[PDB]
């Protein structure tokens, strides 16, 4: 809705005529707000009078590396799927193209093009 | 087009990922191990030489981009989150690291309390951010931030590792493993600030109100002998391997309490909502109140949403807020993800919205020819 | 009672205290109520809860400063006793309040409630021969020795202008906005912040408005020095360190002159004072413009008087003469003005006896006010 | 099928010509954001009109577009007319002829610009300017008899015998609705309670609405205010806080009968409504006496009537009847009015069309106004 507008106040603009009307001018989705509570759950009488260990509770490294519902208690904290890596190839400014790696760097130590200080 | 990248650079942790997704991809610490350096530079830093500040966000934006995330940064827009009255010249380097160096198509500077407010979905919300450096709150009312009735207080995560470092020295127990079974005060001069971060999460928590004002008052020992509620029971943690540090079960409970200690001032964590509240216009009072949202890392701490909702209502009562913000019912929203991700998942929500991205945001094109970002001071 | 009346100006950020003899107020120290900020249960800290003026400048780190008096209106009724009994202290005058009568300096359009609890506590706590309750705008004339004048009045609390005639002031053509030199203190922080030096201790407030008083200009044209790179003119704080301010240090109490640029919704410093002229008579006018007189604190701003001549001439019609004439003691011209009314036998008549408040009711404050 | 459209200085009431009572009753403001350097949030109009901008007051600067039922800003008028049509009454201009209203003895450039816009902007195929006063006799079923229009821009009285208006006879007073409200944030501040913006001046307008009631005898009810608290009544801001206006709910409307408390220097709308029907021929007066109609809702306050007739009769002579016409409906008394006048089958031949329009020009408008 916002584009339209901005668009149709853009070409107006460019057009300069001063908004004159030649023709006649002007289904919805509406979200409902999220329901705010009275009295959020309070701290659980648990916490006092008990030994805690800290087998149990999860350090922050371990908690934020599963960001989308980082658990306190360790049973569940679940294993993430392995982080894919990167292979890295170099262009310059001036310059366009410099070096770059294989289709199957995987188990290879080849460059398609290789190009450093020590080699010239 | 492409999914644009969402980064908000913190002071404690960062928060990465792309535009559209229920949450950030990666969040890691603010940091950079640079060789020589046996502790790593932390990446924000205010009030240092721009050279010396290019130079680390240049090497943290490169360990964004590649190792965390993986894309090219020239192919696709960046939604840059920072919050309200972040220093001039460190807005203005990261928006010249982003264009310069990397040469993004163009950057979006959300402020934070406004993104925060999109991932609910409700238009007009009061927005505490208990962050690492001060806890900031900024009254947003049908998308018009009202910079006016701001308010900023330094109690949030770096005024609470001080104030558990500062109780640990006092009442410090180590077992070393070198005849140190007895109680052994003081044996490390300073306590590395990654340590008391995890001492501060897994050990420590929020007391109730009732329970915490009575500690407020037994530590004073206002002419009163030990009326001090029992504490928890002392856990025991170890530093480096061998050295095991008894933690005292008074220090858990009232390390916290130097947040919702009034001070004489009037001027706590709980205060700051109440403080502000009466500053915002009469028509929006009503409007602001029924609307609370509570990010930052902070707030995430074990009994805090409580305590504080609890404290707001006993703060009503007292003579100064009992006149205008007497009659009002304070509740408040649960976003749908984490308090620590709240402010990125609205920048993320922003950034799937591709069309008035591109209008908003600042194109690289523009800031070649100008080399003037805008900001909410004057042109 | 013949013994000399004491003058007392009621500024929201420096209350002037004296006698109606002296050419200047002898005694002038802020207004602001001093407690330890740490709530304090052990003996060998400060002791009393209680440092007024000069004892909480020496040891303000310490204290926690609280203001008793909010745009030109007493919030805190006990702190503003504490201040008017410290007015009358050992430290400032050394006298008893009720040998010699007062004068009080209330803002205009000021509410009667602030009015009658002032001369109650004036007339009860203190045991005063007679009280007066006068206007701020009225006093700065007389201290310049012109009838006719239109008083732009910028204080710490409030600022305010008020058009006089050949001694007539036009009771509906008085403007009063609420935006004045504490909000350029409260913005100048925020910019500070901006600038990235945090002052979040009401104590650290106090060093904010040091610093704006020290170096804070007014540019003539604000766009083109924002453009222009700045200095950096380094300033000072009490511990020893260094702070380069920049652009923050123009950019602040340019507000004054705009305010929806922060976001309160005000006229603005040049709007009050032409409004003022404008919703006067049509005959008056002229001479209103010829005739403009700058008082309080919010008006000693380098390039005020340069900014506010611009920036009234372009609202103002056009090829007509516009003088501010500002004296050389802005800060101190109001009490100047009560201290010549109060010398004058005409004084003697005008203020409200002991036993007058007594027999007539509360409206007797009210009445003669005028 | 044509369109009624009143445009009000305080509410613009718009409908179909037939119908009872107007369809779509907003108020006529246009609402721009205190917006910062900051970015905005999402859903966000540039600016907002009427029941959107009276439920977004918060941030929103209120601007009246007409101010003493002269027309200052143009393009915020035609903002007013687009969310009229097109939004609020859901009709093509272009489909339907629209009669519009004027206040008597306005500036000629408001009726010929007006009309300008009604053939140009919206392309309207006829245009008709009335008198507000003309319209309201019709709404009582009178052809005889003066009318007390009192409107929240202006209050006029023209005198109109057996269908025959007196030109000369009417006058024009510019105390309205507006100067009352903002004579009520001025007492109000007095006792306590502070109202300066815009948004909290409609407040004001919402308290003076329900509680502020005429006196008979002012002098009377000043001594009962003072001695009991039976006339203080509580009013509920949008904030939970509660405030006692007291005596100064019956000081607001007094302004209407004495603008000396205004300070304007003018007859009050009893006494102009007397020397209007003294102006008019010595036969007539009669009529005008026992038929003299209060119209807008600035005569919808309790016991306007009363005192309305105590202050004539005693003006007027003795022996002549004085009857004061309140009907139930007197804020829709305008509008009611052009809903008879348009459907009457005689009114379709003063239609002023676009090819008379186009020929002549806008000045055609003052030949075919009344
Ligand atoms: N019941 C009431 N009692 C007292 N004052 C009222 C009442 N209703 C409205 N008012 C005041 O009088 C004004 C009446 O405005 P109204 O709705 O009649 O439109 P208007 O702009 O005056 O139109 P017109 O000039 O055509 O009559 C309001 O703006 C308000 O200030
Ligand atoms: N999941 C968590 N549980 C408890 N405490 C946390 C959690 N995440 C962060 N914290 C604490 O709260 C702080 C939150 O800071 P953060 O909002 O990430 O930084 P910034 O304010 O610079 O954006 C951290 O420094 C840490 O001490
Ligand atoms: N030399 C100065 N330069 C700039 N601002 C000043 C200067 N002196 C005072 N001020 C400002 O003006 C205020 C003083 O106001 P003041 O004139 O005492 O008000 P009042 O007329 O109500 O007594 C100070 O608090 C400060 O904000
Ligand atoms: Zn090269």
């Amino acid at each position: 809705k916002e584009k339209v507008e901005r668009d149709r106040k853009k070409l107006a603009r460019r057009r300069n005529y001063m908004p004159l009307a030649f023709s006649q001018h002007t289904k919805e989705i509406k979200i409902e707000p999220a329901q705010a509570v009275d009295e959020v759950e309070p701290l659980p009488e648990d916490y006092y009078t008990r030994p805690v260990n800290l087998t149990e509770v999860t350090t922050l490294q371990q908690r934020l590396l599963q960001p989308d519902f980082q658990p306190i208690c360790a049973s569940q904290l679940y294993p993430r799927h392995k982080h894919l890596l990167i292979k890295r190839s170099l262009r310059c400014r001036q310059c366009e193209h410099n070096l770059s790696k294989p289709e199957f760097n995987p188990t290879s130590i080849k460059f398609k093009i290789q190009l450093v200080a020590v080699n010239y | 087009e492409k999914t644009a990248v969402v980064i908000d650079l913190g002071e404690a942790f960062t928060k990465c990922g792309f535009a559209g997704e229920t949450g950030p991809r990666c969040i890691i610490p603010s940091v950079i191990k640079k060789a020589g350096m046996p502790k790593p530079i932390k990446v924000v830093q205010y009030n240092i030489n721009t050279e010396e500040l290019y130079s680390y966000l240049k090497e943290f934006i490169h360990i964004l981009y590649f190792r965390h995330l993986l894309v090219n940064p020239r192919d696709r827009r960046v939604v840059v989150i920072e919050s309200v009255l972040c220093p001039s010249h460190f807005r203005e380097t990261l928006t010249r690291v982003l264009f310069k160096y990397f040469e993004v198509p163009s950057v979006l500077l959300a402020p934070s309390h406004l993104m925060a407010l999109l991932t609910l979905g409700i238009n007009s919300a009061m927005v505490l951010d208990c962050g690492y450096r001060e806890s900031l709150v900024l009254p947003i009312y049908e998308g018009i931030p009202v910079l006016n009735c701001w308010g900023a207080l330094p109690l949030g995560g770096k005024a609470l590792h001080k104030e558990l470092e500062t109780q640990l020295l006092e009442q410090c127990t180590v077992d070393t493993g070198a005849a140190k079974e007895q109680s052994l005060p003081s044996v490390m001069g300073s306590i590395p600030e990654g340590v008391l971060e995890d001492i501060k999460v897994r050990t420590c928590f929020v007391s109730d109100l009732t329970r915490g004002l009575k500690i407020q008052a037994a530590k004073f020992n206002i002419d009163g002998n030990t009326e001090r509620p029992s504490p928890p029971p002392n856990v025991d943690y170890p530093l480096d391997g061998e050295k095991i540090l008894h933690v005292l079960g008074s220090i858990r409970d009232s390390v916290v309490e130097i947040l919702f200690e009034q001070d004489n001032e009037e001027k706590s964590v709980a205060t700051l909502i109440l403080d502000s509240l009466m500053q915002c216009p009469i028509d929006t009072r009503k409007q602001l109140a029924e609307n609370l949202v509570i990010i930052g890392g902070t707030s995430m701490l074990p009994g805090f949403l409580h305590r504080l909702l609890a404290e707001i209502r006993y703060l009503v009562e007292k003579p100064k807020y009992k006149k205008t913000l007497g009659t009002k019912t304070f509740r408040i929203h649960t976003p749908p993800a984490k308090a620590n991700c709240v402010a990125w998942l609205g920048g993320a929500i922003f950034g799937a919205l591709q069309d008035i991205l591109g209008s908003r945001s600042v194109s690289k094109e523009y800031y070649n020819q100008t080399g003037r970002i805008p900001d909410w001071c004057s042109l | 009672i013949a013994n000399q009346p004491v003058v007392i100006d009621n500024g929201s950020g420096v209350i002037k205290a004296g006698f109606a003899g002296d050419q200047i107020p002898k005694y002038c120290f802020p207004n602001y109520v001093g407690r330890p900020k740490h709530v304090r249960v052990m003996a060998g800290a400060l002791e009393g809860d209680i440092f007024i003026g000069p004892k909480a400048e020496e040891h303000r780190g310490l204290l926690s400063i609280r203001y008793p008096m909010e745009h030109g209106i007493v919030k805190d009724w006990n702190d503003m006793e504490r201040i008017w009994q410290y007015v009358y202290s050992k430290d400032q005058l050394q006298t008893f309040s009720e040998e010699h009568p007062v004068l009080l300096t209330e803002a205009p359009l000021n509410p009667r409630k602030n009015r009658e609890r002032a001369a109650e506590v004036f007339f009860e706590t203190f045991n005063v021969p007679a009280l007066f309750i006068s206007m701020q705008a009225v006093l700065s004339l007389y201290a310049t020795g012109r009838t006719t004048g239109v008083v732009l009045d910028s204080g710490d609390g409030v600022t305010h202008a008020v058009p006089i005639y050949e001694g007539f002031a036009m009771p509906h053509s008085i403007m009063r906005i609420d935006i004045a030199g504490r909000d350029v203190s409260r913005f100048l922080r925020l910019y500070l912040r901006k600038e990235g030096y945090d002052f979040h201790s009401s104590s650290e407030f106090e060093i904010v408005k040091a610093i704006k008083e020290r170096a804070c200009y007014l540019s003539i044209n604000p766009q083109k020095d924002e453009t222009l790179e700045t200095e950096k003119a380094q300033y000072y704080l009490p511990d020893g360190s260094t702070i380069e301010i920049g652009p923050s240090r123009f950019r602040a109490p340019e507000l004054l002159f705009r305010p929806d640029l922060i976001g309160e919704e005000s006229e603005g410093i040049h709007e009050v004072l032409v409004f003022a002229i404008q919703k006067s008579d049509m005959d008056l006018r002229r001479t209103l413009f010829s005739n403009i007189v700058l008082s309080g604190g919010s008006t000693l701003f380098k390039g005020f008087g340069d900014r506010l001549l611009s920036e009234v001439k372009k609202l103002a019609p056009k090829d007509v003469k516009i003088r501010i004439s500002a004296p050389q003691e802005r800060l101190y011209s109001t009490w100047i003005g009560g201290s010549i009314l109060a010398s004058l036998d005409t004084f003697k008549k005008m203020w409200v006896s002991k036993k007058e408040y007594e027999e007539d009711g509360a409206r007797s404050i009210h009445r003669k006010t005028f | 099928a044509a369109l009624v459209v009143d445009n009000g200085s305080g509410m613009c009431k718009a409908g179909f010509a037939g119908d009872d009572a107007p369809r779509a009753v907003f108020p006529s403001i246009v609402g721009r954001p205190r917006h910062q350097g900051v970015m905005v949030g999402m859903g966000q109009k540039d600016s907002y009109v009427g029941d959107e901008a009276q439920s977004k007051r918060g941030i929103l600067t209120l601007k009246y577009p007409i101010e003493h039922g002269i027309v200052t800003n143009w393009d915020d008028m035609e903002k007013i007319w687009h969310h009229t049509f097109y939004n609020e009454l859901r009709v093509a201009p272009e489909e339907h002829p629209v009669l519009l209203t004027e206040a008597p003895l306005n500036p000629k450039a408001n009726r010929e610009k007006m009309t300008q816009i009604m053939f140009e902007t919206f392309n309207t195929p006829a245009m008709y300017v009335a008198i507000q006063a003309v319209l309201s006799l019709y709404a009582s079923g009178r052809t005889t008899g003066i009318v007390m229009d009192s409107g929240d821009g202006v209050t006029h009285t023209v005198p109109i015998y057996e269908g025959y208006a007196l030109p000369h006879a009417i006058l024009r007073l510019d105390l309205a609705g507006r100067d009352l409200t903002d004579y009520l944030m001025k007492i109000l501040t007095e006792r306590g309670y502070s109202f300066t913006t815009t948004a909290e001046r409609e407040i004001v307008r919402d308290i003076k609405e329900k509680l502020c009631y005429v006196a008979l005898d002012f002098e009377q009810e000043m001594a009962t205010a003072a001695s009991s608290s039976s006339l203080e009544k509580s009013y509920e801001l949008p904030d939970g806080q509660v405030i006692t206006i007291g005596n100064e709910r019956f000081r607001c409307p007094e302004a209407l009968f004495q603008p000396s408390f205004l300070g304007m220097e003018s007859c009050g709308i009893h006494e102009t409504t007397f020397n209007s029907i003294m102006k008019c021929d010595v036969d007539i007066r009669k009529d005008l006496y026992a038929n003299t109609v209060l119209s807008g809702g600035t005569t919808m306050y309790p016991g306007i009537a009363d005192r309305m007739q105590k202050e004539i009769t005693a003006l007027a002579p003795s022996t002549m009847k004085i009857k004061i016409i309140a009907p139930p409906e007197r804020k829709y008394s305008v509008w009611i009015g052009g809903s008879i006048l348009a459907s009457l089958s005689t009114f379709q031949q003063m239609w002023i069309s676009k090819q008379e329009y186009d020929e002549s020009g806008p000045s055609i408008v003052h030949r075919k106004c009344f």
